[PDB]
């Protein structure tokens, strides 16, 4: 009818319904926080734009917006202050496009043990799509950065209901920002961006957690200093270690902002019980990282004690999820499968789950009990 | 004309106990956010977590609540919740 489970304490969600959206999971509601079903990601290498998840940090959304009088903003430590309507990015820049995975830096914070508060997502905050838009490069470009930038930041259309609320502003790097892969995304897989995923236009940061994806982009500030305000300084920090990752139970000493993905990779064709027929079992699922590469994706199905090559499907570009196929022989009786990815700088997924104290970046080998019969 | 975008009706609630806690969060704890933030929570957190979300609230995010109501909505939720 309309609630689902997710498969960990308190999982109970309702199914709901948004304009342009199918079903989907409702974590929150003011402003809204929305995760996609995991069925979904067996239907496809491209997260359909009906489909894909949502998630902001306060209700002050923006719910009216006027096309044509929508500007984005370029301003800071540049030669030209620039105010560019959606029709000066679509006819006076070349477009450039790029698949690429958006993911929230907690997708899978539900399955953290001990638990940790936040959003209690399982695995559906995270989609892929096809993004066309300008690189940032070429607006940058444009207005003339200046010797001795550092940083840029990034604001949009939403704002906090009380305003000592810190307002919702990230930043980038002069050289992340102007690398030509950030991207200042007006399409999503070959329409106008859905509303919740940042109508009219938003940032598009390839291989970095959706923090920096900023929605509804208006304001973009060319800044000499690092980035101070809460939503760098205090929010979506991670511990300053190889393994973004702490004792259970204990805060780091010293963090970082949060930035590229880790390794993951996911069964989709099966899950937890599902019925298969003893014999060759064939198995599908896809994979993705920061943008270095999947080398290879090894498949079990005796719990990680031996692993088979998977094929890799065709690429979509090194940003996108990358798809897999396997045939593996499973006896009658009862088999854990698991898939685990390698990058081309050799980054892998751990067999034992880490932990921080925020939730963020779960990439542990997943495991799927399956029934062979 | 502009384009728009219409929300579906909020019916997220906190879940009724007999502790003045629940009034006070009702109160005060949707002034920002839907109360779904509070229910899809951990479950079984206890009283530190919930001290400390209150306290967020109130130190990080500029929530308007006292003294007294911050400890009878923490006392609320960690026994609730
Ligand atoms: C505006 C001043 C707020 C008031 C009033 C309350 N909270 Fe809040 N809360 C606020 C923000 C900006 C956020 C982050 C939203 C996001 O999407 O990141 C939250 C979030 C929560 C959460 C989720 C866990 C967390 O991020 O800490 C919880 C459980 C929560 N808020 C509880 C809560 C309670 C109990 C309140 C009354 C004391 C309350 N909130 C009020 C801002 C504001
Ligand atoms: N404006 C804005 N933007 C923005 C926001 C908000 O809040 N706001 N959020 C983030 C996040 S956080 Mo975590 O790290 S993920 C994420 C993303 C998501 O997207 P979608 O919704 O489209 O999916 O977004 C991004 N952007």
């Amino acid at each position: 009818a309309d609630t689902v489970t997710l498969p960990f304490a308190n999982g109970e969600r309702p199914l709901v319904m948004y304009p342009g959206k199918r079903p989907l999971i409702g974590l929150t509601a003011r402003p809204p926080q929305l995760e996609t079903p995991f069925s979904v990601f067996d239907e496809g290498l491209i997260t359909p734009n009906d489909a894909f998840f949502v998630r902001y940090h306060l209700a002050g959304i923006p719910l009216e917006i006027d096309p044509d009088a929508f500007r984005l903003e370029i301003k800071g430590k540049v030669g030209t202050p620039l105010s560019l309507s959606l029709q000066d990015l679509k006819n006076d820049f070349p477009a450039s496009e790029v698949v690429a995975v958006n993911q929230c830096s907690g997708n899978s914070r539900g399955f953290v043990e001990p638990r940790v508060g936040g959003g209690q997502l399982a695995n559906g905050a995270m989609g892929n799509a096809r993004w066309r838009g300008v690189p940032l490069k070429a607006v940058l470009e444009k207005a003339g950065v200046q010797a001795g930038a550092k940083q840029v930041t990034f604001g949009g259309l939403d704002g906090p209901v009380i305003p000592e609320t810190p307002d919702f502003v990230k930043a980038l790097s002069i050289d992340h920002a102007t690398d030509g892969e950030v991207m200042l995304a007006y399409s999503m897989n070959g329409a106008d961006l859905p509303w919740l995923n940042g109508y009219p236009l938003r940032l598009v940061v390839p291989g970095y957690y959706g923090t920096y994806w900023v929605k509804h982009l208006n304001e973009i500030t060319v800044i000499d200093k690092e980035f101070d305000g809460f939503w760098m300084k205090t929010a979506y920090r991670i511990p300053d270690n190889a393994c973004a990752c702490t004792e259970p139970g204990k805060a780091p000493t010293a963090t970082i902002p949060i930035n590229r993905f880790d390794v993951r990779s996911f069964i989709t064709n099966v899950e937890n019980g599902a019925s298969v027929k003893a014999g060759e079992v064939p198995l599908r699922g896809i994979a993705f990282d920061g943008g270095y590469g999947i080398t290879q994706v090894s498949v079990s199905a005796d719990a990680g004690k031996s692993w088979t090559n998977a094929t890799l499907d065709p690429g979509l570009g090194k940003y996108s999820f990358r798809g897999w196929k396997a045939v593996l022989p499973l006896t009658k009786g009862d088999h854990v499968l698991m898939c685990r990815a390698t990058n081309a700088r050799g980054e892998t997924q751990p067999m034992q789950a880490t932990w921080n104290p925020a939730g963020y970046m779960r990439n542990v080998v997943e495991a799927t009990r399956v029934i062979a019969a | 004309a502009p384009l728009t975008y219409e929300l579906p009706d909020e019916t997220a609630q906190l879940k009724p106990a007999p502790q003045p806690g629940f009034e006070a969060a009702q109160n005060n704890c949707a002034a920002c956010h839907s109360v779904d933030y509070i229910n899809t929570q951990p479950p079984g957190k206890g009283q530190a977590f919930w001290d400390a979300e209150v306290q967020k609230m109130i130190k990080v995010y500029h929530a308007p609540v006292d003294e007294a109501d911050a400890k009878a909505i923490a006392d609320y939720l960690a026994k609730t919740y």
